[PDB]
């Protein structure tokens, strides 16, 4: 079956990860 | 306990953001808001399909799906504040979910919900935050 946590879990790891780059100081 | 102070201030990020999200009328909660309000646009719209799909009916499904969601986003080990934004957005999701299909509404146990997060978020990130300059001066002086 569809496995939710997975798929938001990923989604927001790869955002947090991105954002995480783009501010500094 | 320095933890209880930590908890508070972090519970009332949390309270604050689902303030925000519900528009219901601090600069560190200022800029976490502008930041996690444009992770969360764009979460919800990489996810409509994953999403649309997910009931969240109370705070109790709420909490069990955020604490497998948190589980599999930190399990490779890396902790950075771009994915404790992330938490944020993400609560910001469960409180629209909840009260678009809760049936009888009720918006004073979102307090719940900011609890849980708040939770999550001490007990799982907390040590890394102090490591890592803290609110005021670690996420503050980045996302500003």
């Amino acid at each position: 079956d569809m496995r939710p946590e997975i798929w938001i879990a990923q989604e927001l790891r790869r955002i947090g990860d991105e954002f995480n780059a783009y501010y500094a100081r | 306990s320095m933890t209880d102070c930590e908890f508070g201030y972090i519970y009332r990020l949390a309270q604050d953001y689902l303030q925000c999200v519900l528009q219901i009328p601090s600069k560190t909660s200022r800029v976490l808001q502008n930041v996690a309000f444009s992770v969360q646009k764009e979460v919800e719209k990489n996810l409509k399909s994953c999403l649309d799909n997910v009931n969240v009916v109370s705070v109790d499904t709420a909490r069990t799906l955020f604490n497998q969601v948190m589980e599999k986003e930190f399990e490779d080990g890396i902790i950075n504040w771009g994915r404790i934004v992330t938490i944020f957005a993400f609560e910001g999701i469960l409180i629209k979910k909840l009260l678009r299909q809760q049936i009888a509404p009720d918006v004073d146990t979102y307090k719940e919900i900011s609890y849980f997060v708040a939770e999550f978020i001490m007990n799982n990130t907390g040590e890394w935050i102090r490591q890592n300059g803290g609110w005021e001066n670690g996420f503050v002086k980045k996302f500003e």
